[PDB]
């Protein structure tokens, strides 16, 4: 298990790897057996789409009393978690995990 | 069926389907006799009340009845609990009611 915290894969998702191919710029009349150095300024950009389902383990407690449960706070502040600010900076205000719900050992 | 023969079992519990929940209640009653199995009027005068608007006249019965009109009867709290963080709505659908195990002393 990755000592980082998730899932440990011998074959991960693979790596994707993407480059713009070189678009030489106008070469010399004369033959030169140099590899070229002159080309033309380039960027590429577009949309990426990563759709992943996951799997779920359902709890099936018999506990009474009620869990803890993760919750947003209703006093008021000037700005709303997880969300943008004035400026249309977006922000995660807190690191949230995983573990809220119980089970016996 | 018998003296010797539970006439039902002890069933306690919540089934959370998909769009439906099935609680289910068991409570153990004891039933006294009352007013000694007479039928008897009463009004604010036998109560002993005064006031216009807290007069009253009607009949006090032998009888009992079972009440279960509450949530609370029905669902523990962690089962509110899911039901009020998990749902936008919520409606009873269909009733099932048993007595059995009668002991009369």
């Amino acid at each position: 298990s990755p000592l980082m915290g998730g899932f440990g894969m011998k074959h991960p998702p693979p790596q994707i790897l993407i480059k713009n191919t070189p678009v030489p710029a106008d070469p010399p009349t004369a033959f030169n057996k140099d590899k070229l150095n002159s080309f033309i300024t380039q960027y590429s950009t577009g949309q990426v789409s990563v759709e992943i389902e996951w799997e779920l383990q359902k709890e099936n407690s018999k506990r009474w009393n009620p869990e803890i449960q993760y919750t947003s706070n209703y006093y008021k502040s000037n700005n709303v978690e997880f969300a943008v600010n004035t400026e249309g900076v977006y922000s995660e205000p807190r690191p949230i995990g995983t573990r809220y719900l119980t089970r016996n050992l | 069926d018998g003296v010797g023969s539970s006439s039902g079992n002890w069933h306690c519990d919540s089934q959370w389907l998909g769009d439906r929940v099935i609680t289910t209640s068991t409570r153990t009653w004891a039933l006294p006799t009352y007013n000694n199995h007479l039928y008897k009027q009463i009004s604010n005068s036998t109560s002993g009340g005064s006031s216009n608007d807290n007069a009253y006249f009607g009949y006090s019965t032998p009888w009992g009845y079972f009440d279960f009109n509450r949530f609370h009867c029905h669902f523990s709290p962690r089962d509110w609990q899911r039901l009020i963080n998990n749902n936008w709505g919520f409606r009873p659908k269909r009733l099932n009611f048993k007595l059995f195990n009668i002991q009369v002393k």
